[PDB]
This record gives structure tokens, C-alpha cells and sequence, in this order.
């Protein structure tokens, strides 16, 4: 249902489909492995943030600090401003729903793949008709 | 049909470079916008409701005067006195006779306005550009 | 295909094709981003 | 042409330079390396560097140095005629 | 095996010539428009369309073609974006020249302050260079507090002539944060009224300035008019310039590019349904402050007086200015 | 307040609804800066003759495009193409337009029909629209004055006998301060 | 020459005979000289090209009707020109295919028959290209010279344009 | 149409031809890579002029490709097509989509909705031909095209025609 | 000039004034990676016809 833009690695000469290729990382090569004809070259391998998709999704967002030099009231104001966002309130309530599952496994000494498999759990189960009616409390202890 | 296109409505309060030509074939006022659109790729059939004559581009003209009728008469007068042209020393200044043929083109203009004999005074048309 | 084409400018037959480190490019696009045109000419506009 | 300098009136240096003399052996090596035809008699020699040296020592090369001003006029300088002393 | 044969003759550069974007040139350049502040569709498959990594911008990986050029990482430049500001913000490089500019001409009709009728101004205009005779036409005019419809002819003090001009006093411009704000000096009968000078505002101003006029401070009419320092249209940089790292290739990183971004339009999508209906003034402004706090720091973290932008590992945001910077940066 | 929300908002893009903002200080209460709506006639009328005038183009200009042939469409990419664009497509057999990015015959485009029923539309809209035509015309006959808050309030009609508003407008002594569009021939 | 950027430029057609900017009717040659836009007839391009040709044909030696011109054409073609002629042999069989006039009598007298109106010579080039009866099929088929010239003389100048016909 | 244009280009001439008869291969260098070529700016460039008098300026060396940059000035008959012209070609090719009229080195090719009405494409008779009471276009067949859009690549031309207006068509 | 220190601020100094950079410099060339001309830059290499013809 959209356009294919995939690119497969094949070798002109030998024609062999599908072909053996050898990923020469050390010479940043791609080779065709039976008549040794270079393919693509000039292959590729903080400036950036991590993520994970699992518990979170998609959803880019940063917060405002103090800096070497800052007034109070500009970090005041802006995250007043910040704070009344329509859109981000959606996932507000996701992210106090995992920070108060984070305190409870916390303050149960539970090891952190545990806390992980609770806030997976919870947004899996979450916004859905079957779960409108019960306390947030049940919630978060059946997640965990 | 006071001051704007029949066909697509364009009022001169909203288009007021709006021009209106009109057609020898049929004598129905159109706007250039609307010539361009219809005609820019052909010849088509006249954008009128009752009207099924076709019509080409390059026929259209500004009108001159303000009544149709009027317009009308004077174009088939023009295409008749291209062919019926004399003057009084053509009879030798035999007046009677200029007169007898001034009132012969006269009759023929006056049919071809009211379509009274059209293959006839055509035909009669066609012979005498010949003669 | 052999085509090419500059969408805003309209036109086909006005492309040159240059040489440049990828750094450059790299600089030059965060200068677009930044709102900065750094506009490449092969020919010169004033004389010495 | 009010850029090209007539040759009666040129008033640059005429011995080549050491830079003119580098640009002029490699371009030399680089069109030999690619097989192009070579006016001078080789007496045995494979280095495409070492057949540009006997071609300059002749004065066998056939190419000119665009000599640049400041101003964006030029002066043309055959390099059999330029004298090769340092 | 190297890159592609190309028709297209091949030239060296010869010179460079710098200027601003313009919103018409970054629309037409745009091949898309970005809306959406996510990354990938709901699927974590393919990048979602108007998205930020949208399809037809380019791409960073070596199995995905680019729907724009059809070409491969190794052969695709990148092809930019654009985002339409909901109300336009300043630069934040340029605060500093628009406010010298706006205390260089009239805030009410885009006049200079200071015609050819006066002669200290008739030697700054006779400056050669635009630098300097930009700093000697502020300094004189910096200090004229009104429009004057009215000055004395240049033959003789005894009668006026007239010149084109509306009257108006002439506010006093203060820089506070990323904002601008004016005061007008009362009369005789008593504390000045002070107000903030909208961005739209000041676009009105700059755009009625005249060719001449602003030829005279040193814009160039064909390749930078002081209109063009207020962002209107923001584009959108290709992936390339702002890569998806990956550590083990089971987990996805963006770009602070990225992040930015898409701070950028919730930032913008919050103000449009805002003033779009209700949303007092007081939210407005709120909105709009955020809009340009995030566009600033988007092109410069590193704001003297205003808080930095700070991820959650709580490290400072990595802006353009700071790439382009430094003994390590892209110079 | 939410539901008058959009209601002045869109009002306020359109200029049929003018805004002004005034301190107002009462004997006994803390002063509070409150809003009136008004109408200033001559930007409300320069904005429905602009509107206007641009609907009336917009479905002239879609008449005329329609009037042109119609194109060709990739069903896989979606892609639009214009019959000169796809001429220099076609396949070595020329037989078929085959597309760039999926190699896939092309689909004729729609719209060949729509020829009647554009003129439709603009039949119906002129006629639908014809007395604010008339209005106009006797406006540019006639010259109206822009109207300003202070004039406004010389027409008011009281809404409430104990009104908290103060329908008053008392302009600050010696204020130099001018706001955009805020002044009147 | 001082900056540039983007422009409105007259869209090309040969209505309004705006041929662009590198088909102006006043053009610069090689030398620096002032010309006029050389706009040739089907005829005289065949001929020319045919001139072109038989000089290369004796530099390199040195150094009727439809069906026989055809042939010699072809072969004389084949023989004096290199690879990639395909366009080549297509366009001189087209233009053999496709003239009026023969020879460089007809040509000439052509060409001193259609310079005395001074029209333009993209417009002279299409009245020796296309054979037309008429002056109405000449104005359709040539809508630039609507208002250029009157029916009188463009009647009179197609009629011996028809006259000095070949064969 | 055909003109008479005077064109510069830049030919790049590799080391193995610095010899003492280096014109005579940027002359056959010129007729083989101009002579039968397309180019947007100046249309299908069909014939060298005065094949004896090319103008030949001074080489320059490329800095590290090592070839011979020339420019080299020559006149030239091209083929430059133009919207709103009314050129004659013969059929080569028929398809429901149009068909496709040879006109000198150029194809313009007739789109459905740009012929008339009554025209109607007809499969069934070998070869496929369009067929109308007054004639039949078929392969081979003379047609008058009346050019009505142009697109132009740097190394590409292509043209759409119609055949509605008056005294079109079939000649 | 910003190639040394404060190379933003030049760059949108030189955005706004609309500067010409004639790259005549060699850091002007080593951005743009081409052949700067210095030392076996400052000239052009041409080919001798009139030598060839007469080097046989
Ligand atoms: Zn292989
Ligand atoms: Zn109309
Ligand atoms: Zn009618
Ligand atoms: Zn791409
Ligand atoms: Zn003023
Ligand atoms: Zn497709």
C-alpha cells in the first residue's frame, strides 16, 4: 500500500540471485563473495537522544532547565506555558501512571526488569472500555 | 443577460477588465475568458442552450453597435455590398435603372435578414461574385 | 532518467554539478536550517 | 582578450619556478601514466616521473604556464622557452 | 565504485553569495510539509507521511531509496521541509539588528528617521561601506524621537518643508528575553506607557520600509530585506543533517535536531487551535512565547539571560550554533 | 465562555467583529481590563468584497483547469502526472505509460465529467449570492466613516440596568502611545 | 552583470512569437556581430544540409526524383557520417520526404518572393513550410500573422508560392 | 523549425590524443558527440556548419583528471520545437493512448482527448488504426500536428500535439 | 573570517548584509575543496598546439 524504495545488493556479473555478499567492515566494503567485485563502498558505521519504543512510542519532548546564566522567572514562565498543552496531556497521565509504578517497585526493592514488564503491561492494557470503571490502585497492582 | 456572461455569470463589479465579444455565426454574447476556455483547443458547438452551431475562434469580433438586430443587418450588408457594388456611372447616369437595381440589393439584404429564400439569394450570391 | 529540475526556479537546462567535501554540504544545509543562503555560482560577477 | 598580455611587452621572470617546474613534471607523469605519446627517445625507463624529467631536460614538453596577475590578466609562457636553472 | 555518471557540466565554485531565505523561496523549495511532530506511523515500520523523518526528505539508511530522486544514501543531498509558523517569531540571531533597525526608523509608517535634510545625516549616508554607515545612520537616528512631518528647508531656517511623515512619537525599544518592548514618553501631564512590540508588528513596520531606505542601512534588496529576519515559513533540514543513531540497532535514537523539531510543532499546533477559538490573550501570549523560546533554542541553545533546553538525561540540547562552533565543530 | 469562544475568534479573523481593550477602575471594586465588540463597517465590507471576489475566481480557475485534460495517476505511489510529463514515460512498445518509482502502468485521471457541473456550481453561486452584489453597489455609491469605539458608544442601547461594564471611554491625558490599527481618518 | 534571481519570463509560443531568450530575432554571432534570427524553411534546411554535407564528403575524399534522391541521399549520408546517426537519417528523410522546392533556383526564388513583406523569420519559415490554399488556412495555421498582413497580398504571395511549385 | 545557431561546448580530450594531430580528433570528437544529439537549450543539433573552420581555443589541463578542456565554437542547423506551431509528420506508432507522428528528428505524440470526437481507436483491424467517415489514421499515414506543449531536459525533448483545430489532421 | 572565532556571528552578519565572497582565499578553497592558488596553483597548465605540431 505505498511505494516499495528497498534496495537489494546484487552482483551485474555473476547474475546469481539471491547472491553471496561479504560485508568487509575493517575495508568498508560490500563485495560479491565469488567474483570479488565491490558492490557499495564508503559504507557507514552526544548529538543525539535514546528511546525506548516499547513503553513510550513516539513521542520527541524536552524540558527546560537552568543554564550558566539564567533569570528565574523566564524558567518560571516558560514552563507554565509548557505545562498548558492540550496534546501532550494525552500522555501526561501514561507518564504519572509509569512514575508511580516506578515508586511502588522502588519501595519494593523489585529489580528493574520487573518495573519494566509493569509499565509495558499497563500501557498494553490501558485506554480501553474494559478498564474504565476500576481504581487506578488495582490497576497499577495487577500490572505489577 | 444586462451586464454579465450568460454562461458563467461573470458580474463587472467582480471582473471589471471583463469583455464581451460576440460571433457573426449566431450573434450571442460571451466573455473572452469563456472564449479562451471553450474554444483555445477547437472549434465546438456554441455554449447556449437551443444553439448547436459551431463556431471557431478566430471569428469572434468586438460588437459595434448596441442592438443585435442592427449588428446583424449591417454585417449582411457589409457581406452584400463586397459583391453588389456599383456606382451611377456603372449605368451610364441611367437613374432609373440605378434605382431598380439599389431596390433588387435592397430586397435581397431584407431576405437574407428574415431568411425568407436562403438557398436562392445565396445561390444568386454565389453567381454574381462569379459575374 | 536524465532529468533534472530546480522546483521553484522552474527550469531543467541550468544545473551544474560540483565538487565539495560532504562537511561542506553538511554546513551548508545547517545554514539553510538556520535561514542562512549560502548560494554557489560557478561564474563571477565582479571584476578584480 | 584585453586580459592576454602581448608577448612583446611580457615583463614576468623568465626562469620557471619550483612550483611551475612540480606542476609541469606531474602533469607530465600523470598524461604519460595514461599512455599518452612520448616525444623523446627512452634509452630504457618505466617511471612515468623519470621520463617527464628527460622530456623537460629536452625541452620536449608540450604545454604552457598561464602565468596569473592580481589584476586578472595573464601572461602565456611556453616551457621550452622558460629557462629551467634551479 | 563510486557515484553515477551525471549529464549536467561540471564547474568549480566560483563565489559565494549570502543572503536570507525569503517564505516564498522556502515554500517553493520544500518538496513537503511536515505536521506531524512523530517520527514513525503507529506501527514502528515505516516513517509516517508529514511526519519529521518523512520519506521524501531524504535518507539515512542503506536499503531505503528516497522518494524523491529515487537515489541511495551515497548519491541523495537531502531535500528540505518546511513548517508554517503559526505567528511569526524572531531570530534569535538577529534580535540585536531588528531592534537597531526599529530605533532607526519609524515604528507607524517605516520612515527613516532622518532624511537627506539634515546634513550629519547626509554624511553618514556618504559612508561607502554598509557596516559603518549602518552604525553612523543608527547613532544619529537612534536619538530622534519622533517622525517629523515637518522639517526645516535646507536653503534657509525661516520656512518648512514638508516631508512625508505621520507625527508619531517614537518608543524608546528595551530587549527583555526574546522580546522586545517599547515606551512611550508622555506629555507634560506621568510614568511612560510601556507595551510589547508584537512580532507581527514589527513585520508590518520592516515591510513597509522602502528600497532605498533599506538599501541605505545596508540590505540588499534581491538577497536580504529586514522583513526576511522574521521567520514566517521555518524549514526543515533532510535527515541527513540530523541522523537516527543507533547503539545496539534494537534500540532508536533521534536527532536534538529532531527533538526540537517536533517540540517545535506541538509548539506551533498548540497556538494555531488556541487562537483558533477562546484561548485569551494572556494564553496567547503564553503560546507564543513558547513558540519562540523553542525556535531560539533550536538555532542557539546558548541564550544569555534565558534558560537552556535540557533533555531528560537533563544534558543540554546540542543546537547549530554550538555544531558550527568550537575546535571540533564543522569549520 | 468556551461556546463564545470560537464564535468571536472566527469573527475577529473575518473583521466583522472589531476588538477594544480599556482599563476601567470602579469606585468600590478592583480595576479590571474589559473587552467590547463592535463592527467597523469599512473593514467588514473590505473583507466580504475580497472574500467574495476569491471565491468567484477560485471556481472560475477550477472551471477552467477542469476544462483542460485530465492527466494520468499511479495507483501504487500515488503519484500525479500531467499528459506532457507522462508522454516521455512511456514504454519502448508504445503501447503504455509506465511509471518512474514503481514501473507500473498508468490509470487516466478523473474529472472529464465535472465540465457541467462546475458551470453548475457557479450558475447557482452568482445567483445564491446575488444581493450582497446589489449591497456593494450601493455602498460604493454611498461613502461610509470608519467607526471607532467612542462613536460606537454614541448609538449604545443599555443590555442591563446594573451593567458591571462602563460604557465609557475616557482616553488617558497626554498618551503618546499608539497601537496598530487603532486610529481613524 | 550585477545579481540575479528568480524572474517571470515570457512562456515560448509561437503565437506571440516569443521563441525565448536563445531564439531572439536579434542574435550575436561568434565574431561579435550583429545578426538576425536564421529561421529556415523545410527546402532550404534540406538544402543546406545537403551542401554541408557534399563539402565534408570532398574534404574527406581530398584530403530527379523522390525514390533516387532518397537512395543517394541515404548512402551519401551513411558514408560521411559517423555513429549515433539515427536522428540524422531520420531527419534527412523526412526533409526529402517532406519539401517543396528541389533546387537552389526554386529556393532562391522562394526566399526573394517572401523577404519583401518583412515578417517575421520564424513566420516566412512556416509560409515556405507548410503548403497552404487559402488565406484562412494560412491565418489558422499561422495564428501570429493575424493582423501582420492583409488577405489581398497574403492571397497573391501563396498563389505564386504555389505557382513556382516543383513538378 | 530549423535554424541556424552559433553554439560553443567544451570537449574534454583524453591524454592518448596529445599527438601532433590532435584537431582532426576533437573534430571527430565534435561530430561524434554534437552531430545527432539533443539538447534542451538549443533542440536536436542535426548538421555541423562549415566543417573546415571550427574555432578551436586554448586547451586548459584539468588539475587532476589530466585531460584537455577545449572550447570549441562552430555553427550549427538545429531542430527547435515550439508550442503553438504547426509542423507534418508521419505516423510510426498507434495505441489507444494516441498516436505517435515522426517529425524529423523529433516524435510528437497525439493524445485522445486532444483529437476529435468523431476520431475512435480501433483495434481490431492490423495494424490498430484510428478510423472516421471523412479518413483513417494509420501507420504511414501523413498528419498535420499543431504542437501543443513542450518539455525540455537538458539532454531530452518531448512534444504533445493536437489535430482538433481546422485543417488539421490527415493532410 | 570564520574560520578563526566567532563564526556564527559573522555568518549571519554576512546573511544579512548580502556578502560576496569572491573566494579568493585559501580557506575559502579548502572549504570548498578545490585546488587554492598557491604555489603550483597560482598558474594554469594549457596545452601547446603549435609545439605539438612541430615535436615530430
Ligand atoms: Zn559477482
Ligand atoms: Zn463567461
Ligand atoms: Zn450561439
Ligand atoms: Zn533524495
Ligand atoms: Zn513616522
Ligand atoms: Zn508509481
Amino acid at each position: 500500500r505505498g511505494p516499495n524504495l528497498n534496495i537489494v545488493l546484487t552482483c551485474p556479473e555473476c547474475k546469481v540471485y539471491p547472491p553471496k555478499i561479504v560485508e568487509r567492515f575493517s575495508e568498508g566494503d560490500v563485495v560479491c563473495a565469488l567474483c570479488g567485485l565491490v558492490l557499495s563502498d564508503k559504507l557507514v558505521d552526544r548529538v543525539g537522544e535514546a528511546s525506548n519504543p516499547l513503553l513510550d512510542g513516539n513521542n520527541l519532548s524536552t524540558r527546560i532547565g537552568k543554564g550558566e546564566t539564567t533569570d528565574m522567572r523566564f524558567t518560571k514562565e516558560l514552563n507554565k506555558a509548557q505545562g498548558k498543552n492540550v496534546m501532550d496531556k494525552k500522555d501526561n497521565e501514561v507518564q504519572a501512571a509509569f512514575a508511580k509504578i516506578t515508586m511502588l517497585c522502588d519501595a519494593a526493592e523489585l529489580p528493574k526488569i520487573v518495573k519494566d514488564c509493569a509499565k509495558e503491561a499497563y500501557k498494553l492494557c490501558h485506554d480501553e472500555k474494559t478498564l474504565k470503571g476500576k481504581s487506578m490502585e488495582s490497576i497499577m497492582a495487577a500490572s505489577i | 443577460n444586462k451586464d454579465m456572461c450568460p454562461i458563467c455569470k461573470t458580474d463587472r463589479y467582480l471582473s471589471p477588465d471583463v469583455k464581451f465579444l460576440v460571433n457573426p455565426e449566431c450573434y450571442h454574447r460571451i466573455c473572452e475568458s469563456c472564449v479562451d476556455r471553450i474554444f483555445s483547443l477547437g472549434p465546438a458547438q456554441c455554449p447556449y442552450k437551443g444553439c448547436d452551431k459551431i463556431l471557431r475562434k478566430n471569428k469572434f469580433k468586438t460588437q459595434i453597435f448596441d442592438d443585435v438586430e442592427v449588428e446583424k443587418e449591417v454585417d449582411i450588408r457589409k457581406r452584400v455590398f463586397n459583391v453588389f457594388n456599383k456606382t451611377i456611372d456603372d449605368f451610364n447616369g441611367d437613374l432609373v435603372e440605378y434605382n431598380k437595381y439599389l431596390e433588387e440589393v435592397e430586397d435581397i439584404i431584407y431576405k437574407l435578414d428574415h431568411g425568407i429564400d436562403v438557398a436562392k439569394t445565396e445561390e444568386k450570391l454565389r453567381t454574381y461574385e462569379e459575374l | 532518467h536524465n532529468q533534472f529540475e530546480c522546483k521553484g526556479c522552474d527550469n531543467k537546462i541550468d544545473i551544474y554539478q560540483i565538487h565539495i567535501p560532504y562537511a561542506a554540504k553538511l554546513l551548508f544545509q545547517e545554514l539553510m536550517a538556520m535561514n542562512i543562503t549560502p548560494r554557489l555560482y560557478t561564474d563571477r560577477s565582479r571584476d578584480f | 582578450k584585453e586580459k592576454a598580455i602581448p608577448k612583446d611587452q611580457r615583463a614576468t621572470t623568465p626562469y620557471m619556478t619550483k612550483y611551475e617546474r612540480a606542476r609541469i613534471l606531474g602533469t607530465r607523469a600523470l598524461q604519460i601514466s595514461m599512455n599518452a605519446p612520448v616525444f623523446v627517445d627512452l634509452e630504457g625507463e618505466t617511471d612515468p616521473l623519470r621520463i617527464a624529467m628527460k622530456e623537460l631536460a629536452e625541452k620536449k614538453i608540450p604545454l604552457v604556464i598561464r602565468r596569473y596577475l592580481p589584476d586578472g590578466s595573464f601572461e602565456d609562457w611556453s616551457v621550452e622557452e622558460l629557462i629551467v636553472d634551479l | 565504485v563510486g557515484q553515477q555518471y551525471s549529464s549536467a557540466p561540471l564547474r568549480t565554485v566560483k563565489e559565494v553569495q549570502f543572503g536570507l531565505f525569503s517564505p516564498e523561496e522556502v515554500r517553493a523549495i520544500s518538496v513537503a510539509k511536515i505536521r506531524f511532530p512523530e517520527t514513525m506511523d503507529e506501527t514502528q515500520t515505516r516513517a509516517k507521511i508529514g511526519g519529521l523523518n518523512d520519506p521524501r526528505l531524504g535518507s539515512i539508511d542503506r536499503n531505503l531509496k528516497c522518494q524523491t530522486c529515487q537515489e541511495g544514501m551515497n548519491e541523495c543531498p537531502g531535500h528540505f521541509g518546511h513548517i508554517d509558523l503559526a505567528k511569526p517569531v524572531f531570530h534569535v540571531g538577529f534580535i540585536a539588528k531588528i531592534k537597531k533597525v526599529c530605533e532607526c526608523v519609524c515604528m507607524h509608517c517605516g520612515k527613516l528617521l532622518l532624511d537627506e535634510h539634515n546634513e550629519l545625516m547626509r554624511q553618514a549616508l556618504a559612508i561607502k561601506d554598509s557596516k559603518k554607515r549602518f552604525a553612523a545612520i543608527w547613532t544619529l537616528c537612534k536619538t530622534k524621537m519622533v517622525c517629523e512631518t515637518d522639517v526645516p528647508s535646507e536653503d534657509d531656517p525661516t520656512q518648512l518643508v514638508s516631508r512625508g511623515g505621520c507625527g508619531n512619537t517614537q518608543p524608546t525599544i528595551r530587549k527583555d528575553g526574546l522580546k522586545l518592548v517599547g515606551s512611550w514618553k508622555k506629555d507634560r501631564a506621568d510614568e511612560p506607557e510601556l507595551r510589547v512590540l508584537s512580532t507581527e508588528e514589527i513585520l508590518n513596520i520592516f515591510k513597509h520600509i522602502s528600497v532605498k531606505d533599506f538599501t541605505s542601512l545596508g540590505f540588499n534588496e534581491v538577497f536580504s530585506r529586514p522583513e526576511w529576519m522574521i521567520l514566517t515559513c521555518l524549514p526543515v533540514p533532510p535527515p541527513p543533517v540530523r541522523p537516527s543513531i543507533s547503539f545496539n540497532e534494537s534500540q532508536r535514537g533521534e536527532d536534538d535536531l529532531t527533538f526540537k523539531l517536533a517540540d517545535i510543532l506541538k509548539a506551533n499546533i498548540s497556538l494555531e487551535t488556541l487562537e483558533h477559538n477562546g484561548a485569551p490573550h494572556h494564553a496567547i501570549e503564553e503560546a507564543e512565547s513558547l513558540l519562540q523560546f523553542h525556535v531560539a533554542t533550536y538555532m542557539d541553545n546558548d541564550i544569555a539571560g534565558q534558560p537552556q533546553a535540557l533533555q531528560k538525561s537533563g544534558r543540554p540540547v546540542k543546537s547549530i550554533r554550538a555544531r558550527l562552533k568550537g575546535k571540533e565543530g564543522r569549520i | 465562555k468556551t461556546e463564545l469562544g470560537p464564535l468571536i475568534a472566527r469573527l475577529r479573523s473575518d473583521r466583522l467583529i472589531s476588538i477594544h481593550k480599556q482599563r476601567e477602575y470602579p469606585p468600590n471594586s478592583k480595576s479590571v481590563e474589559r473587552v467590547y465588540y463592535y463592527v467597523k463597517y469599512p473593514h467588514a465590507i473590505d473583507a466580504i468584497k475580497w472574500k467574495v471576489h476569491q471565491v468567484v475566481q477560485r471556481l472560475k480557475d477550477d472551471l477552467d483547469k477542469n476544462s483542460e485534460p485530465n492527466g494520468y495517476m499511479c495507483p501504487i505511489c500515488l503519484t500525479k502526472y500531467t499528459q506532457l510529463e507522462a508522454v516521455q514515460l512511456l514504454n519502448f512498445d508504445r503501447t503504455e505509460f509506465l511509471c518512474s518509482l514503481c514501473d507500473e502502468p498508468l490509470v487516466e485521471d478523473d474529472s472529464g465529467k465535472k465540465n457541467k457541473e462546475k458551470q453548475d456550481k457557479l450558475n447557482r453561486l452568482m445567483d445564491q449570492i446575488q444581493p450582497i452584489i446589489d449591497s456593494l453597489k450601493k455602498i460604493d455609491d454611498s461613502r461610509i466613516e470608519e467607526n471607532t469605539f467612542e462613536i460606537a458608544l454614541a448609538r449604545l442601547i443599555p443590555p442591563q440596568n446594573q451593567s458591571h461594564a462602563a460604557y465609557t471611554y475616557n482616553p488617558k491625558k497626554g498618551s503618546t502611545m499608539f497601537r496598530p490599527g487603532d486610529s481613524a481618518p | 552583470r550585477r545579481r540575479r534571481l528568480k524572474k517571470v519570463e515570457e512562456e515560448e509560443n509561437a503565437a506571440t512569437l516569443q521563441l525565448g531568450q536563445e531564439f531572439q530575432l536579434k542574435q550575436i554571432n561568434h565574431q561579435g556581430e550583429e545578426e538576425e534570427l536564421i529561421a529556415l524553411n523545410l527546402s532550404e534546411a534540406r538544402l543546406v544540409i545537403k551542401e554541408a554535407l557534399v563539402e565534408r564528403r570532398r574534404a574527406f575524399k581530398r584530403s530527379e526524383t523522390r525514390e533516387k534522391e532518397l537512395e543517394s541521399i541515404d548512402v551519401l549520408l551513411e558514408q560521411t557520417t559517423g555513429g549515433n546517426n539515427k536522428d540524422l537519417k531520420n531527419t534527412m528523410q523526412y526533409l526529402t520526404n517532406f519539401s517543396r522546392f528541389r533546387d537552389q533556383e526554386t529556393v532562391g526564388a522562394v526566399i526573394q518572393l517572401l523577404k519583401s513583406t518583412g515578417l517575421h523569420p520564424f513566420e516566412v519559415a512556416q509560409l515556405g513550410s507548410l503548403a497552404c490554399d487559402t488565406a484562412d488556412e494560412a491565418k489558422t495555421l499561422i495564428p501570429s500573422l493575424n493582423n501582420k498582413i492583409s488577405d489581398d497580398e497574403l492571397e497573391r504571395i501563396l498563389k505564386e508560392l504555389s505557382n513556382l511549385e516543383t513538378l | 523549425m530549423f535554424f541556424i545557431k552559433d553554439l560553443s561546448l567544451n570537449i574534454t580530450l583524453h591524454p592518448s590524443f596529445f599527438g601532433p594531430r590532435m584537431k582532426q580528433y576533437l573534430k571527430t570528437k565534435l561530430l561524434e558527440e554534437v552531430e545527432g544529439s539533443c539538447t534542451g537549450k538549443f533542440g536536436y543539433i542535426l548538421c555541423v556548419l562549415d566543417y573546415d573552420n571550427i574555432d578551436i581555443q586554448r586547451g586548459r589541463i584539468l588539475p587532476t583528471d589530466g585531460s584537455a578542456e577545449f572550447n570549441v565554437k562552430y555553427r550549427a542547423v538545429v531542430f527547435k520545437p515550439f508550442k503553438g506551431e504547426v509542423v507534418d509528420g508521419t505516423v510510426v506508432s498507434c495505441s489507444q493512448h494516441g498516436f505517435e507522428v515522426q517529425v524529423g528528428p523529433m516524435k510528437v505524440f497525439v493524445t485522445k482527448h486532444l483529437m476529435p470526437q468523431d476520431l475512435t481507436f480501433n483495434a481490431g483491424s492490423n495494424p490498430p488504426s484510428y478510423q472516421s467517415s471523412e479518413d483513417v489514421i494509420t501507420i504511414k499515414s501523413r498528419i498535420r500536428v499543431k504542437i501543443e506543449g513542450c518539455i525540455s531536459q537538458v539532454s531530452s525533448i518531448h512534444a504533445i500535439g493536437s489535430i482538433k483545430e481546422d485543417y488539421l489532421g490527415a493532410i | 573570517r570564520c574560520s578563526f572565532e566567532e563564526t556564527v556571528e559573522i555568518l549571519f552578519e554576512a546573511g544579512a548584509s548580502a556578502e560576496l565572497d569572491d573566494c579568493r582565499g585559501v580557506s575559502e578553497n579548502v572549504i570548498l575543496g578545490q585546488m587554492a592558488p598557491i604555489g603550483t596553483g597560482a598558474f594554469d597548465v594549457m596545452i601547446d598546439e603549435e609545439s605539438l605540431v612541430k615535436y615530430m
